[PDB]
Formats: C-alpha cells, structure tokens, sequence
C-alpha cells in the first residue's frame, strides 16, 4: 500500500517519516472512501462484469475459442472466465490499497511463465483484462472510470 | 367574416411516413382571420414555407361590419 | 397505528423477506435513539400547558387578528377549543416522537383535519403556524435541557405543517 | 353529532353525510371505501371528483349524478398530478415514455384511423368535364361521416349536418383540422354537450371527444377552465384543436380517435364475462393429455 | 327484492291493468321450473363450502394473489375473498330460486364496484373466480340448473365489471 | 413535485414569514447530499437498461409470468413490462434526486393500483421485479446510494401494497 | 373484438400448443357455418330498417311509452330508439358474423344498463323490443340462421336487463 | 382474422358490412381448408422445421452459439430453438386466420425492445425465421408454400 | 427549483438528467453558500430595501399616494408596502432555490388579475419592484446584485 | 445546440427566456472553448483514428472486407472510410454544439431503411462506431472522451 511504500522509503534511510510523506498519507486516507466507493462498484458488479468481458472477449478473438484454442471447450471457457474473475478481484484488491503491488505481488510476477507453460496467449489474457477494463469503466463515473483504468492500464503493461 | 386563403409547403424533419403526404405537404385552405395568426405559428414553428397569402373575403380597412 | 418497527416489518412482509442487516441496522438506530425519544416525551408531558399557554400566546400576537372580531380565536368558546387543539397536535406529537413514526399523525390528526377546518370556518395557516411555534419553543427547550439527541424532535411537527399545509408550490 | 360531544377528525364527511335524512339513498358504503383510500395513494379519478367521469362509450356524456344516488369521492389531487392512462395501441406507443410516438397509428389494437390519404374529387381540372365514376367520393362521405362520429358519437339527422363545411371540404377550401373545428364550434354541439353538463364536465367530455384521451389533470383542466371564464366555449374548442398535442398526434388530414382510456372504462370494456382473456387474473394450467392415456395410445 | 312472481306483478301493477293471459304463462314457466329451482339449491346448500374450494384451487391458488405483495397474501385476506365468494355463491343461488336478478342488482352490485376499487381488489380475477365458481357448479349440478345459475352469476360479473 | 428546496420554501411560504436558521441547515444538508445524488443518478443514467436486464433476469425470466398463460407472456406485455421497469427506476432516479417522494405520489402511484387491476398486471410479481431493481441497483452504485434509491423504490413497493 | 378463429388461436396461444384435433373440429365446424352466416348478414344489410319498423309496430307503438308520459314520447326520443335498436341489430349481425358475443360485451353492453338507468330508459321495454326484433327476425331469414342471430339478441338481452 | 378486419372496418363506419367484404368472407371460408391443411403440416413436422432451421441457422451464424454469443450453451440453444418453435407456432396461427393479425399481435409489437433488453441479434431472429421459411417452402407443396411465405417474410420485414 | 425544473422537462422528454443539467445541479449545490448569503443579507436588509424603494416610488409617482388612487390612505400604503415585501421574500425564495418557479407559482399567475379586480396599477407595481432592485444592487456588491437581479428582473419582465 | 433548444422552448411557450435558461446559456457558453478543444484534437487526429478503427473493424469482420461482401475492392472500401470519416465529422460537429441534434438532423434520421437500401449491416456499421469510439477514447483526452462518448453511443443506440 501507500502506507507501506511510505514507511519502507523512511525506514531504507533510517528516519523518521518525512512531511512529503505524511502529506501522501493523508491524501492516501482522504482518498479511501472513493477508493472504497470504487472497489465495492466492482465487487458488487463483479459477475455482469465478467459476463460481458468475456462475451466481448470471445467475439474479437475467436481463435482462442475455436477447436484448436487455448480455451476451447466448455470446462476451459470456465476456467478462462475463472482467471478474468481472478484479475477482476486482484483489481478490487489495488483499488482498496491505493497502489499496485497487491496485483504484482499475487498475480503479475512469473505471469508471463505461467501462462507460456500454459500455452495461453499473454496478449489475449490483456485483451480480457483491457476489455475488463472498458465494461467497467463505463459503470462508473469518469474520475472513478480513470481511477480504475489506471490499476487496469497497469495489469495491460504487465501482461504485454 | 373575413377569410384568408393561403398556399404553403411544409417539410417532413423527424420520421419519414410512409403512407401519402401531399395533402398535408402542399395544400391551400381557407382559415379564418381571428384563427390565420396561431394558424401560421403553428406552420412557422413546424417549419413550412408558406408560398402564398391572401384576403380570399373582405375588404382591406374594414372598420365596422367585418363579422 | 404504526410505529417504526411494525412499519419496518410491514415493508419486509409486503416483499415477503426476512430481516437483513439493513434491517437490523434500522433496528438498532431505533432502539438506541429510543432512551433519548423517552426522555423527550417526559419532557413534553412535563411543560405541556405551560408551552400551550405560552405558543398560544406567541400565536396570538403574531396573528392579532384571531382574538379580533371576525377571526377564529375571538370568543373563550372558541379560544378554548384553539387550547384544545393545540393540545392535542402536542399530544399526537408526543406519540409520534415515542414511536418515531408519523403513521400516527396521518391516521388520527390529518385525515380529515382540512376537511373539519373548511367545514367550521377554522383557519389551516395559523394553525401550522402555531403547530411550528410549539416545535421552535419545544426544541429551544430541549437544546436547554440535558438531551443528547434533539434532532428528531422536529419531524413530527414539521410532517403536520407538511400534510396540513397547502401547496404553495 | 357535532355539539354534543368531542367529534373525532377521521370520519368527519362520511359522519355529516350520515346524519342526513338522505343516508338511506347513497347506496355506496362511503365509511369503508374512505377508510381503505385512506391507507391506499391516490386513485383512478378525474381531479375534480368522481362525478367528472363519463362513461367509456360511444356517444352519450353519461356522468354520475350528485344528487341522484350519491356516489361523490374526493379525492386530495394537487397541481401537478398526471392521471395514468392507458393506450389503446402498443403499450411502447404511450407518450408518457414514448413522447415521439403521438402520430404513431395504432394498427390492429387501437381506433381505425381516417385520413385524407385519397384525393378529394375535383382536385385537378385534369378531368376536363364529364368523368362520371370519379372514384373517390364515397370515401371522402366516409370521411364526413367518421368525422361526424368523432364529434358527437352517434350518427346525426337530416336537418344537423352542416353542409356548407361538408362542401368546402369536400371541394378542398378547409382541411380536416378547420372541418372539425366547425362541428365542434356548431351550435348542436353547445346544445348537446356543453350546455345541459357542468362546465367542468363538458370540458372534460369535450377533450376526450376532440383528442381521444382523457386530461392528466390540474394544468390542462386549468387552462381550460381559465378559457371558458374568460372567452368561452368557442374559444376552448379553438384551443383544443389549436394545441401542440392535437398537431402532433393529429395531421391537418387526420379525423381524431379514441387513443387513450381511463382504467375503469377499460375495465368496464374488457371485464365482462365475454371479451376477457383467459390469462388476465387466472393461473392458466397447462392442460394435458394424461400420462396413462398417453402409455395407453397406440 | 322480487321473485318472478313480484316481478310480474308489479309489470301488470305499474300500467294498473289485471293479469293476462302472457302474464300466466309466466307463472306458468316459473312453477314449471320451480322443482327444478329447489333441488339445485338443495344440492348447492349441500356443497357451498365445496364449490368454493374447487374455484379458488382452480383458479386462485398458486397464482400471482397468494404470493407476498399479492391481495391474498395475508390469512385474513384470504378468508376475506373465501367470504367473498361464499356471499357470491349464497347470493347466486337466491337469485336462482326467485327466478329474478333483483337480489343481486339490490344487495350484492350496488356499491360494490367502487369499494373494491377503494379497496384495491383484482375485479378481473374475482370475475374469473366467479367464472370459476359457475363451471364447478355446472358440473356439480347439471346443464340446465347449471346455466340457470350461470346467468346469475354472469349478472355478478356484470354488475363488478 | 417537490424536492427538499421546495419543500422547505412551501413550509416556509405558508408560515408566512423569512427563512430562518432551521431553513439554512436544511438547505445545507441537501446540498450536501446533492453531490452524491448526482453522481448516483449519472451513473444509473449511463447503466439505465442494464440494470433493468439484469432485474428481469434475476426475478421474471424462466417463470410462469413469462410462461404462455403468464401476463409477461406476449412479446408487447414483455416490452410494457420492460418500460414500466424504466418508468420505476427514471422515477426512482428523480425521487432520490429531488430528496423526495412527491414525484412518486403524483405521477408513479396515482392510480396504479387500479390500472394493473384493470389490466391483470401481477402485483407481486411487479413488487419482486422492483425488488430486484433495488438489489442491482445497491450493487451497482454501492451501499449509501443504493440505501438512498432503495427508499424510494420500497415506497414504490408500498404504493403497490 | 375476436371470433371464433380468433378464439380458438387465443385459447391455443394462452395454453401454449399448437392446433390439435379439438381446435381444428371447432375451425371446421365455423367454416361449416361461415356460408349461413354470410347470407343471414346479406339479408339483414337488405332488410336492416324493415325489421327495426316491424318490431316498433309489434311491441312499442300505440302505448304508454309512446303516448305523453312515456320515455319514447318526443321525436327526438323516437329517433333515439330508433337508432339505439339499429345498433342493436348491426352489432348482433356482427356477433353472428363472427361466432362471439366479444364485439357486443366491448363496444355495446359496457356501462349500457348504467346509461339507461341514468336516463330513465325502460329496461323491460327495451328488452321486449329486442325479442320483438328476434321473433321478426327469424321470421324474415330463417330458421337455424335465425336461432344463431337470437342467441346474441338474447345476449343483449342477458347484458341489458 | 379478415372477417375480424371486416366487421371492424363496418364498426368503424358505423355500417352493415359491404357486399364486397361479403364475398371475400365466404371465399375465405371456402379455401380455408387449403389454410388448414398447410397448419396441419406444420404442425405434423414442427420439429422438424426448427431442427433442420437452427442447425443452418448455427451453421450460417456460428457467431451467435460460439461462447461470447447470446445463445451460447445448451440451455441458451435449447431456449433460442424454443423462440423458433413459438415463431412457427404464430405461423401457424396467421395461416389459420388468413391475416397477420395474431402474429402481429402476439409477437411482432415490441420485439425489437425485447430482444435489445435480452441482448439478441434481432437480424439474426430473421435469419432464423427465413430458414423456417426455406425448411417449410422445401417440405411443402409450391402453392402451399407461396400462401405460407407472405406471413413468413411478413415476419421477416417485421423483424428486419 | 433548479432540480424540480430538470426533472420536469427530462420527464417530458421522457428521459434520465443531461450531463449538461447535472453539471448545473453541481454548480448550484456549490454556489449553495453564496446563494444563501445573500438570502441571509436579504432577510437582514427586509425592512430597508421595502423603504428606500417605497420612498422612491412614491416621490417618482405620487399620484399612487395622491387622493382617488388605489393606495390612498396610511392602510393602503401599508398593504402597498406589503405586497412589496411579499415580492422581496419572493425574490429571497428564488434566489434560494435557483428557479422562477416558486417565484411565479406564488405572485405572478394571476398577478394582472388580482390587481384588475383590485384596481392597482400593474405598472407601478412593477416600478416599485424596480426600485427594490436598485436599493438591493446599491446595498449589495456587484456580480451577485446581478444574480438576484436576474430574477428581478424575471418580476419585472412577467408583471409589466 | 442548447440554445436552439431554449429558443424553440421560449416560443412554444411564447415568452422571453427564463433565468435559469439563461444560465443554461452561461454554462454552454463558458464550456464552448473547452468543447473546441475537443473538436481540434478530434479533427487533428481524424485520420489516425479513421484508419485504425478501420483496420480493427476489418479484422473484428472480415467478411465485410472479403469477396462477396459489401466492402470488397478498393472503391467500396474508399467509400467505407469515406462512411467513418462523415460519421467522425458528425461527432466532431455534435462536440461543437453540444448537442446530438447534428448527428440527428444531418446522419441519423432514417440510416436503418438507408442502409438496408443499400445492403450494408447496420449491426456492422454500429460495430465501426464503437471502434471508432473505442480508438478516440484511447487516442483522446478521458473526460473528454466522457464527453464525446455521449454522442458515440448516442450513435450506437440509433443505429443498433
Ligand atoms: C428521389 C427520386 C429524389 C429526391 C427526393 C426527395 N424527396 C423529398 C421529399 C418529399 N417527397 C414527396 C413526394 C410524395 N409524397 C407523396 O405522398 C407522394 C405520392 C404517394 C409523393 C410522390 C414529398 C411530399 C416530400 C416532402 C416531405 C414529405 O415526405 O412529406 C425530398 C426532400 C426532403 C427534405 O425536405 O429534406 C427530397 C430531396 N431528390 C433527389 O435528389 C432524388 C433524385
Ligand atoms: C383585567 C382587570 C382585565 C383583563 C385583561 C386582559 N385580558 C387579556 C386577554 C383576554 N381577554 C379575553 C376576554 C374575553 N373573551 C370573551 O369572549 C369576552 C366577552 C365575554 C371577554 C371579556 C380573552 C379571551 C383573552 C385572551 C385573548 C387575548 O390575548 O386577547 C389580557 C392578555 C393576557 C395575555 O397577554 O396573556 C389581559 C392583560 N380582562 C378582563 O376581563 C379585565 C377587564
Ligand atoms: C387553534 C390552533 C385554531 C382554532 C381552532 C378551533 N377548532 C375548532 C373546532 C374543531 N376542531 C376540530 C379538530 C379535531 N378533532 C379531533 O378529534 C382532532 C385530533 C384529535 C382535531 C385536530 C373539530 C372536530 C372541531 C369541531 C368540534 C370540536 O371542537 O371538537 C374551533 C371551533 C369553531 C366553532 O365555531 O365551533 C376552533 C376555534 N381556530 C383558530 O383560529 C386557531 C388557528
Ligand atoms: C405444512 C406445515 C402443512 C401443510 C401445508 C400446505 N399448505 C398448502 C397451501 C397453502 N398454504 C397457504 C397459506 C399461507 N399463505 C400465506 O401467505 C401465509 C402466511 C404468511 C399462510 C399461512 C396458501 C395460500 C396455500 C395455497 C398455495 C398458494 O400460494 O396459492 C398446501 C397445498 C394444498 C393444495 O391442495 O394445493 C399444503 C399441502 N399441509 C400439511 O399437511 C402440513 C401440516
Ligand atoms: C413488469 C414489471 C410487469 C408487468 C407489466 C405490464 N405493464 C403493462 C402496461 C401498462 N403499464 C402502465 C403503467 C404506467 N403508466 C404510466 O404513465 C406510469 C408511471 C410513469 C406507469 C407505472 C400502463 C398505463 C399500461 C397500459 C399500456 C400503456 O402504457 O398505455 C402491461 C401490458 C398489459 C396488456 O394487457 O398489454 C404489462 C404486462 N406485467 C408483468 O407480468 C410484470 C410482473
Ligand atoms: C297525418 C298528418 C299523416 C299520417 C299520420 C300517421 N302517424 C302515425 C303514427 C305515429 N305518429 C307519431 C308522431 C308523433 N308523436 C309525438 O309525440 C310527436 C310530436 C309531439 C309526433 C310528431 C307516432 C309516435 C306514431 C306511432 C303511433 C303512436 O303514436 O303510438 C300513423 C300510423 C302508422 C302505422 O302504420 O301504424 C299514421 C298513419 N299519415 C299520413 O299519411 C298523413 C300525412
Ligand atoms: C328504444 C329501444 C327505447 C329507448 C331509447 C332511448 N335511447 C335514448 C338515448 C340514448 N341512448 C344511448 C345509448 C347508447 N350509448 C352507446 O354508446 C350505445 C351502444 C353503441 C348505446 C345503445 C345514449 C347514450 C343516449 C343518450 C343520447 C344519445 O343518443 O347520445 C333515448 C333518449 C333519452 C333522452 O333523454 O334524450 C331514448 C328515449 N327508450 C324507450 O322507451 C324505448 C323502449
Ligand atoms: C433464437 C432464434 C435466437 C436467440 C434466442 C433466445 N431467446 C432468449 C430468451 C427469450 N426469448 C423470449 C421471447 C418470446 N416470448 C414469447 O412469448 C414470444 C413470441 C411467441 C417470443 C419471441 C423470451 C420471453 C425469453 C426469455 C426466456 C424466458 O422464458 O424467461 C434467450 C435467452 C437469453 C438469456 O440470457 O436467458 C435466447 C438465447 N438467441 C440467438 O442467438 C438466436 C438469434
């Protein structure tokens, strides 16, 4: 979190915590109950979310879905819409600590390896989440949209 | 009492009917005087051209016995 | 006659559910808010004819025209029938605020009240009027007194002036 | 009753209506429906009373009458305060959600529809003389007769008919518009609807004749009221068919139709024994051949 | 209220002339049909609570009215609308003993449209469950007496519609 | 219709007399909320037919209601019951914007009743479809918002009781 | 309004089937009777104001009600029954053209009985009228055509009285 | 039905019914046995039509039962054969009637805002009816097949 | 109100609030603190502006006060002086609300007829209410004597 | 435009322009250079925008671009990118007014029977508008792209 980014970077040179940093942990606190607002939007919508980026998902790329596909079949289009529900909730969890290493922690380190040994498309898997992305930027406000895009657009760069 | 005959095209601007509209498109009719302003409100708002006017009865400087 | 929880229930049973954590929530805002209703309400029995006498008065002076002739307060017979009035719009609001529900005031003062006013001459303006002047004497002397909570005091007073009054606009 | 003790203000109309010497002639229990409209909103009722109503038919103003088997029910109703109404087309027609659907022609559930869609005879000097079956002619008759209709629901007499207007719009020198203003500005409809009723009640008949469609409330009945004090009854009629709502559902060739209905007149159309449907407030069972007679079929 | 025979009598009363020989055969149909009156009634006044229940299982139970926000959700609404239906079915079958629907138009019609309207009452599903009422009854009892009773209980619906 | 500011200068008017103090904090608390109300009805605006598929989806799809025999059966009671689901949550919107009720008692729960009695509207079925209004629409703008809008809707639910 | 066809395909439509055996039966037995019902219908259009005349001549005039005192006393009330009675018979000609009574309980028996007890209209006159049209119709047309037409007349009259 | 249409437009006018309408009354009763015979096929070989129907409806759009698609999985394809079998049922209906007034009525008004509010491709609903249109054309006799093809595209311009 | 009137034209166009109208809600709900200042500097400065308007009213038309007028007589002068402070609060209450309408809904629907059948000149009134608006611009600072000026001169447009 | 509205609405109703309207006015006018802000960014990168969700269109249906279709050659493709480029201008114009009425009275107002003339999927032309909407919306300011997204899927509710 912002928290821990700010008592880490105080502790490295052996201080106290700095004004800069205080100030940053106060807009941190002021911002929690938007942050708040905006993870408990994605987790009460968390299922149309991932219905309709899925959908969205399998129509602009079917290849992924055609026999022969990485996800082709019933028990692998699951296990697919599973992992969007996983990054869905990973999202919830950096909108709720105001930063980006929950997501890095959990689900975007040894991604890319993973889903090699998988045989999964990295760049379809960003595509889900940028289509994520969109179908939950457009339930929410503008500044809420962009607050969310930004740990989405995160999740983008990691993946591709 | 005092009529007006008029001559005027309105145009369709919302919705294309599909049914026959040249007689509400292009028509002549006699209004009256007292009902020829909100008349012609109605068809200047509606957004018709209206091509021609005139005093179809009466007399211009009709004080006394226009009814 | 309905309080909040039986209004409560009724909400729930009409959509056939159970009790949900909105549900308690709403629950224990009353029954927390209920130590502060009752002392309001022993409040209100204790300066009842004296705020009566003195939010009559208030009224009166206000409006002089109802002591007049040709006004609704002008003989003691009609003079005592304002006093019971005002009577007993503070009585209904007491049982409105003890049961935090204006249900009472809608089934017992004004369903008819418009029509019982139009029906003898009685003003509905300066009976509102007087109905608000009871709230501000009751909540200037409620913020006097030791009460915690005085915010709900208003409601049922000003749901009288509400449904009472005639729309302006 | 009043004087002789404390009188509580809950029963206080249903009370001084029963201490009459006419309680015994309202047959309508008026306790019990004030006690239940009491706890239920506001309902289906014209704004100015239950008496304000007509009946839902073809031609008559049928009112309930005040003093004739009393059935009044007031009713709080304020400014603003549109009365629901039900279409007589498709329910996604209804200008309350669907405001752009005024001139949308209710086929096969609403009204029939007259118009001006043929053209009048004698138009063009195209037929230079002679041309004995110029075809369209029993349609623009129709078209008279439908307008007719519209204006005062019945067929009219002999004597009635106002041939001159007849004539100009058959020859084409007004349209539908002006041709309908004339019959409801003719003095058979004065004499036939607006003076034997109260004045709020012709008005009302008078705006589901010429519109189809019964007033939302206050604001319309309002302004028309406020005209016929002002000017009077020819002045209401002229903007009646003067009004945006008219133009908008209406065209200068269109005859109006019934286009909107009252619940109760609804009710009273289709909840007879004949006419109502099997699934309107029934639990339709699916019914089926019985398993052993159809083990039992060959 | 009047039967067949108050009926035509106060027919001949109002233009004040004797009774004629129409007029008999009048009397003539009712004492014809009279026997046939009594043992539907008897019938009927054996099986009130029974035609009842087989209307509201027909067409009441398990619909919409029942279920929570419906006008039969409560227990004491439901065993209103079984009184309602009892009041129908008593009201039904004195009409068909007098032969006239004057019983109805006089004390179960008017005044009741307006207070179901007061009281939110479906009138179109009380009307089916009188439709209801009128088959399990013609089975019950015959073609016949089972129409002379659905004449009555179409006035009903008439009169609620 | 009146909202909070016309309802505090309606008590006010007919008082007779200036806005008091009691008048300003009232004012200030709505305008308070205001910011709120206005971010929920943007978004219930943007999200305004999604979330009338998803309260379809979850409370009348698959039943008997839009089962043949159903009220919800025919495609043009399907789309009226779609608009009236539209008309609830436009007017649900304008409520909680406004801070009041008054839009609803004029214009949503006037004659209602009687109007789906006189259609054969199920009335339970209409309260679970304004049900599961209120749980989409508490999931979709959150707990505060979706408390706020779900005010309104019960008290169109109990217009409808 | 609907007809027999209409009523068949609206009682498969609200059962969820398709046409079976029954359904086709009752389609054949209307396109049995469809010949009959055209020529009935073209000879009352033929013979529409003679029936009308014959069933004044037998029932209402040289009476009370036409004599001062009566409701059918004035020209203009002459023409009103006389009108009300061409009604009377083009929409039971409707009725027997289409095989249902739902064009008569839609656009004549709603608030019917209501309006003529609001303007004192005889219901038994009116009634005796409507049989004295039956009879001369089915003098005029024929037997079984003329039964068909007097079970909607008797329908009217069912809804009147 | 047109002897519904008749009496209606002889309401309207406040008349007995025309001649004219006499005679296309009994004509329609007439050959109403032809009309009986083509429901009595339909409804013989009713499975028939919607099977053959939604398998070259799929195989025409495979969009629509690929994942991502609105009548993705067994159930959803179970349902979109049961909107086939209704449509076929309503033509059923107008064949009877001779008029497109009970289609019309039961289900044409409002389908457009229905299958928007289910999410629907509505020109795909057409293409499905246009392939009942070529199965019943196909299984039918050609004057058969020509009486049941203007309530067919009737349906068609409708949806379309 | 501002609210009220969005309401009303969204519900008869039959559609959610405008972006454009919400953006005004919002600059209403923030400017709420400087509207209520000067409602609170009116109902601070009631019994003044009545009189330094009244004074010039009657010094620029004196045939108001003059015998055989409509507000001859101390009585009369004193219910001329009311109605003026009915105005102001009037003016105080939209100011308030940020809409005309419970300015005119209150005292300009039916003002012409009120004051025919009671003999006032409207266009007095209607002076005076333009005396008021220059003693409030003159006690009040310069752009918002221009927004309370704009529903002045709402008075003065809808009663002259 | 909004003024065209108040004016039309001033009248219909046959009076001068309300307060509230006029400050309806100040906010459209205050918000116009900000508006033209989003016109020239929409009109400097009209191409870009144009081609990409040209490109995405043809790889999200390739059908459109194959042999066959209605968009194969490159005269038909010149009059496809001549479509997105009328459309995009027409978006650009509602951006300036503020208002969908251009898009409506210009590119709006029968596009269904248009494009049924002419043999082109409506639902493949809605799908190049919301390319077209997703491209600006990536390539074009957030709250601006909130702005302009009105319009677009005011477009995409018309046309769908
Ligand atoms: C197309 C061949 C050329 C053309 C078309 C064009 N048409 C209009 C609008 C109208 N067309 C008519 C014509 C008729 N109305 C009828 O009822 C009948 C007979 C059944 C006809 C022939 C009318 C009346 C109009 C006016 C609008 C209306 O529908 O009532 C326009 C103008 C549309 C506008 O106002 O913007 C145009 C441009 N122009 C061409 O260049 C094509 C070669
Ligand atoms: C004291 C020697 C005198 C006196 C003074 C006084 N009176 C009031 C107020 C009221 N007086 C009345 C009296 C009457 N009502 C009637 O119908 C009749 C005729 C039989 C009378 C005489 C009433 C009702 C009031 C209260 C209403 C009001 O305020 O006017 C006051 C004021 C009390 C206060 O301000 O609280 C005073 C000081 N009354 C007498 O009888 C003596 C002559
Ligand atoms: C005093 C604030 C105002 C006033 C009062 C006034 N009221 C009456 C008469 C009646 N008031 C009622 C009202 C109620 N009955 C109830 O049961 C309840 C609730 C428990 C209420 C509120 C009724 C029924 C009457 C008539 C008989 C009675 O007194 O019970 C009068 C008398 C008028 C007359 O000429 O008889 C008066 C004077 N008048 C004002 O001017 C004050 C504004
Ligand atoms: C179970 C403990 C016993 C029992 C139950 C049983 N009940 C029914 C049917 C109905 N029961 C009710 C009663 C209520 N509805 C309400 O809303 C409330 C209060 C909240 C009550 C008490 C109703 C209305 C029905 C009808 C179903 C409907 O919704 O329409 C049945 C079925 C009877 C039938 O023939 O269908 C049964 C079997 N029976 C037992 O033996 C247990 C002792
Ligand atoms: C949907 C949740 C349920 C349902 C609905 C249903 N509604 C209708 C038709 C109408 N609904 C209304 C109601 C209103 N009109 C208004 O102006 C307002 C407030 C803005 C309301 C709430 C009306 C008037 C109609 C009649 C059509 C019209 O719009 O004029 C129907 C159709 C009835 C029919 O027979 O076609 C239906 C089916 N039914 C259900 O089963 C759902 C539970
Ligand atoms: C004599 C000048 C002509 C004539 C007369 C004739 N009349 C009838 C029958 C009726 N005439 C009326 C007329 C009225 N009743 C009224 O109350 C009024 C207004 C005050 C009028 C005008 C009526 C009602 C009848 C019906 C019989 C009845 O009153 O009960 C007949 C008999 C027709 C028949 O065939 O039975 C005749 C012969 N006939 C002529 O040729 C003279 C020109
Ligand atoms: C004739 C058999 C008996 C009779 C008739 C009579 N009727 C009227 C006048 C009216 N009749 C109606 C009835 C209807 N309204 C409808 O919508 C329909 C179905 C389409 C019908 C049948 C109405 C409304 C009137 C009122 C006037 C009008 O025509 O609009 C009268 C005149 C009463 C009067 O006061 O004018 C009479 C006399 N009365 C008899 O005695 C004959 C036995
Ligand atoms: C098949 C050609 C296409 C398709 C179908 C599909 N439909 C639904 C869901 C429903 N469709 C209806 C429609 C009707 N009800 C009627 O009574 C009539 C006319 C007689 C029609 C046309 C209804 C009511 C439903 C809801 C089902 C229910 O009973 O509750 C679905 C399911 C959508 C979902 O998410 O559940 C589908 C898939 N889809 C396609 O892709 C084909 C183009």
């Amino acid at each position: 979190s912002i928290v821990t980014k700010s008592i880490v970077n105080a502790d490295a040179e052996a201080r106290y915590l700095s004004p800069g940093e205080l100030d940053r942990i106060k807009a941190f606190v002021t911002g929690g109950a938007a942050r708040l607002r905006i993870a408990e939007t994605l987790t009460g919508s968390r299922e149309t979310i991932v219905k309709q980026a899925g959908d969205r998902l399998f129509q602009k790329r079917p290849d992924i879905v055609s026999p022969g596909g990485n996800a082709y079949g019933e028990e692998m289009t699951a296990t697919c819409l599973r992992d969007m529900d996983y990054y869905l909730r990973l999202v919830t969890y950096g909108v709720v600590s105001g930063d980006v290493t929950p997501i890095e922690e959990i689900g975007l380190v040894g991604v890319r390896e993973m889903y090699r040994s998988l045989g999964t498309p990295i760049e379809a898997v960003a595509q889900s989440v940028r289509e994520m992305k969109e179908v939950a930027s457009g339930l929410m406000s503008s500044d809420d949209a962009a607050e969310a895009s930004a740990y989405f657009d995160f999740v983008i760069g990691k993946m591709s | 009492m005092r009529m007006f005959r008029i001559t005027a095209c309105v145009p369709s601007q919302t919705r294309i009917r599909t049914q026959r509209e040249l007689q509400n498109t292009y028509f002549t009719k006699l209004v009256p005087y007292d009902n020829w302003f909100r008349e012609q409100q109605r068809i200047m708002k509606m957004g018709g051209k209206i091509v021609k006017v005139e005093l179809a009865t009466g007399r211009p400087g009709t004080n006394a016995g226009l009814a | 006659m309905r309080d909040a929880v039986t209004t409560l229930i009724k909400n729930y049973d009409l959509t056939g559910r159970y009790l949900d954590r909105n549900a308690m929530d709403e629950l224990k805002a009353y029954f927390e808010s209920g130590s502060a209703r009752i002392a309001a309400a022993a409040m209100i029995n204790a300066n009842s004819a004296t705020i009566v006498k003195r939010a009559a008065a208030q009224l009166f002076e206000e409006i002089p025209e109802l002591i007049r002739p040709s006004g609704n307060a002008y003989t003691t017979r009609r003079f005592s029938a304002c006093l019971r009035d005002m009577d007993y719009y503070l009585r209904y609001a007491s049982y409105a605020l003890i049961a935090a529900d204006n249900n009472v005031l809608d089934e017992r003062v004004l369903q008819g009240l418009r029509e019982t006013y139009n029906s003898l001459g009685v003003p509905i303006g300066p009976t509102v009027r007087g109905i608000q002047i009871m709230k501000e004497m009751i909540e200037a002397m409620a913020e006097d007194s030791s009460l915690n909570s005085t915010d709900f005091i208003a409601s049922p007073f000003d749901h009288m002036t509400r449904e009472l009054s005639e729309l302006s606009v | 009753g009043l004087g002789v003790e404390a009188q509580e203000c809950r029963n206080w109309g249903m009370q001084q209506d029963l201490f009459s010497y006419s309680a015994p002639f309202r047959k309508v229990p008026q306790f019990i429906t004030t006690f239940a409209q009491y706890d239920r909103p506001l309902p289906d009722q014209h704004v100015y009373g239950s008496g304000n109503d007509p009946l839902e038919i073809q031609f008559g103003a049928i009112f309930p009458k005040e003093t004739r088997n009393p059935s009044k029910r007031p009713a709080p109703f304020n400014k603003d305060t549109k009365r629901i109404l039900i279409h007589r087309g498709p329910a996604v027609n209804n200008q309350v959600g669907n405001p752009s659907a005024v001139g949308e022609f209710p086929g096969s559930l609403g009204a029939k529809v007259f118009r001006l869609n043929g053209g009048l005879p004698g138009a063009k000097v195209g037929k230079n003389t002679g041309t004995s079956v110029k075809f369209g002619e029993s349609s623009t008759q129709a078209l008279i007769r439908a307008a007719y209709r519209q204006v005062f629901g019945r067929d009219l007499y002999e004597g009635q008919r106002l041939s001159v207007a007849e004539i100009q719009l058959e020859n084409g020198d007004i349209s539908v518009r002006e041709f309908i203003k004339r019959l409801a500005k003719s003095e058979l409809f004065l004499k036939l609807y607006w003076a034997p009723h109260y004045v709020c009640k012709a008005i009302e008949y008078m705006h589901r004749r010429l519109l189809g469609r019964p007033t939302y409330g206050r604001q319309e009945m309002n302004q028309y009221f406020d005209i016929a004090s002002k000017q009077g009854f020819y002045a209401v009629v002229e903007a009646m068919i003067d009004s945006k709502e008219y133009s908008d559902a209406f065209g200068e060739d269109t005859v109006p139709y019934e286009r909107y209905l009252t619940p109760g007149g609804l009710q009273m159309r289709s909840a007879r024994v004949g006419s109502l449907r099997e699934d309107i407030g029934q639990r339709v069972d699916k019914e089926v051949t019985p398993r052993f007679v159809e083990l039992g079929q060959v | 209220m009047q039967d067949a025979i108050t009926a035509v009598i106060n027919s001949a009363d109002v233009q004040g002339k004797y009774l004629d020989g129409a007029a008999m055969d009048k009397l003539k149909s009712y004492f014809a049909s009279g026997e046939l009156r009594v043992r539907a009634a008897s019938v009927i006044s054996a099986n009130a609570a029974t035609i009842v229940k087989e209307a509201v299982a027909k067409s009441l139970l398990y619909s919409d009215v029942t279920r929570p926000g419906g006008n039969m959700y409560t227990t004491r609404r439901y065993a209103a609308c079984i009184r309602d239906l009892d009041y129908y079915l008593r009201y039904a079958t004195y009409a068909m003993l007098a032969g006239d629907a004057s019983i109805l138009d006089e004390r179960v019609l008017n005044g009741l449209k307006e207070t179901y309207n007061s009281l939110g009452v479906p009138i179109s599903s009380t009307v089916q469950a009188i439709q209801a009422i009128k088959e399990v009854t013609a089975s019950l009892v015959g073609a016949d007496a089972g129409k002379e009773m659905g004449v009555y209980l179409d006035y009903i619906c008439s009169g609620l519609s």
